[PDB]
């Protein structure tokens, strides 16, 4: 890795400079960097990790549909042929994104889930587990579009069970973690029902509970509860 | 709007 | 070059699609590996290189200001020692920029400039030389800062004379280059009252000559001649 | 704002 030679607090500094600056790749690799360095990860480094792939692989994924939806349209009935460049380069936007989720997915293997004993830890990398099995999922066509789908589900079924034995029902990343689920189950497998039930169930426990928390925690349960709604009410 | 994942 | 087995007219293709998927930098190299099949750019390939370059740099440049500004407060009285970090990671952003420019300039000099003979593209280029010294000089402490910024100023000062000579006062190009020279004026070389009286001047000659325009036309030199007009506002 | 350049 050429992180290698780096100190670890060194790299972490570095994250954080990428991310004031906005270049997420840099903030990716000094947070790999970071990961490879074998210790576990603090609450706040979980979270710099995450926003640095999240950033980058939005990125991909953004450019993946504007590139996906020019393909379509040109195979659509009465649509000039143009030759091979248009999926060429979805294909190799396609395979950037695909090698970074392998890399995020390599991270929680080797080894960031097997140290994860805490609530908060775990269920953070399962849910990630979970997001980067998901945006394959969205890229995949083939013999092994079944396999990435349920890859995803198993991880954030996991992540769930964790969550509802060991959180409360406020908790952010619980709430994270039911919000990206309920959508894998809408735009992913194909359950509408299953993802508008989750995603009510879970905003009305949190409601629940909003009662036991400070103005601060309460903030932030209610900013992914807002998201929540914000589903519900594009999906009925 | 797009739906929301975090 | 990684472009070298691509078709002229596929990079082009490509570097259209990158430009509609916001995929700068892939635009850039796309623009770069058709610059070096050897053949003379349209004006519309000439827009295809600058728009993909300037995004690059420009993220880049915002990136570096934002770490220059952090390094600068860190070597404050009162400051805490933080290390090398902040400066190596400046350093880092400024290396890549930098090569970044001298990637455009080698462009420019092999072989763009020397095969440039219409008023049109000679100019362009000699702005984007001008532009891309400057760029470097904005980041330049050395022995050779005078000589990087007498290298834009040159540039320049050629486009300049050739946009007088063979140009409209409402030619878009010569338009840019006078908003763009003017800046170098106010912020590189030390001479706000150059920069003010070259855009002051650029916006009178460009209004008496508006008359000779189509609707479509105006609306161009309009455009940039509102920026020259926000540049006057800021600064007097 | 920031000065223009094109
Ligand atoms: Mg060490
Ligand atoms: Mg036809
Ligand atoms: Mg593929
Ligand atoms: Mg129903
Ligand atoms: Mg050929
Ligand atoms: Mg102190
Ligand atoms: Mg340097
Ligand atoms: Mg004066």
């Amino acid at each position: 890795g050429a992180m290698g030679s780096m100190e670890r607090a060194s790299l972490i500094q570095k994250a954080k400079l990428a991310e004031q600056a906005e270049r997420y790749e840099d903030m990716a690799a000094f947070m790999k960097g970071a990961v490879e360095k074998g210790e576990e990860l603090s609450c706040e480094e979980r979270n710099l990790l995450s926003v640095a792939y999240k950033n980058v692989v939005g990125g991909q994924r953004a450019a993946w549909r504007v590139l996906s939806s020019i393909e379509q349209k040109s195979n659509e009935e009465g649509s000039e042929e143009k030759g091979p460049e248009v999926r060429e380069y979805r294909e190799k936007v396609e395979t950037e994104l695909q090698g970074v989720c392998d890399t995020v997915l390599g991270l929680l293997d080797s080894h960031l889930i097997k140290e994860a004993g805490d609530a908060e830890s775990r269920v953070f990398y399962l849910k990630m587990k979970g997001d980067y099995y998901r945006y394959l999922a969205e890229v995949a066509t083939g013999d092994d579009k079944k396999r990435i789908i349920d890859s995803a589900r198993s991880a954030y079924q996991e992540a769930m069970d964790i969550s509802k034995k060991e959180m409360p029902p406020t908790n952010p990343i619980r709430l994270g973690l039911a919000l990206n689920f309920s959508v894998f189950h809408y735009e992913i497998a194909n359950s509408p029902e299953e993802a508008i039930s989750l995603a009510k169930t879970t905003f009305d426990e949190a409601m629940a509970d909003l009662h036991t928390l400070s103005e601060d925690s309460y903030k932030d349960s209610t900013l992914i509860m807002q998201l929540l709604r914000d589903n519900l009410t594009l999906w009925t | 709007g797009r739906r929301a994942t975090v």
